């Protein structure tokens, strides 16, 4: 159970930082289209 | 829509902060059952 | 252990890549205040 | 087998959002470069 | 080079979906073999 | 200012390079170990 239940908790870490990373694209996009 | 974009990215960072104190936490619970 | 050993190391991973990302995410908030 | 398989995944995964990183960070100092 | 980095952005992007869809298919699996 | 940024930024890339090497190894390692 434990080793299992780690390898849920490693996916939502990692499902959660790609809602990050998707926030960050979308952040430096918005600055790239005023910028340049 | 930055407001909005700072209250995601806090929103995700707070989710994934605790995600990652429960990986902790088994983490640990894993290797103490595995060695005792 | 193996397989124990090796969530140890993506874990340490997924921390680090944390970090980066706050990184990232205090540098476009700089340029946000700047633009 | 199905708890190695799935730590490939994991590992694959986490190397692909290193990627990301990577990109996300050449864009940031892009754009720094631009402003400041 | 930023045309190169938004098709770089969309294919690693691309990608871990596609690889976080097979890891929650896996972690399913596992989890319902872990039962049985 | 973006003189920290960028040394924490390569801080941390050259740690997450060697902890993925290193996941790589364990991963070579565990694959191997299932046949045995």
């Amino acid at each position: 159970s434990g080793i299992v239940q780690q390898q849920n908790n490693l996916l939502r870490a990692i499902e959660a930082q790609q809602h990050l990373l998707q926030l960050t694209v979308w952040g430096i996009k918005q600055l790239q289209a005023r910028i340049l | 829509s930055w407001e909005t974009w700072e209250r995601e990215i806090e929103n995700y960072t707070r989710q994934i902060y605790r995600i990652l104190e429960e990986s902790q936490e088994q983490q640990d619970r894993n290797e103490r059952d595995l060695l005792e």
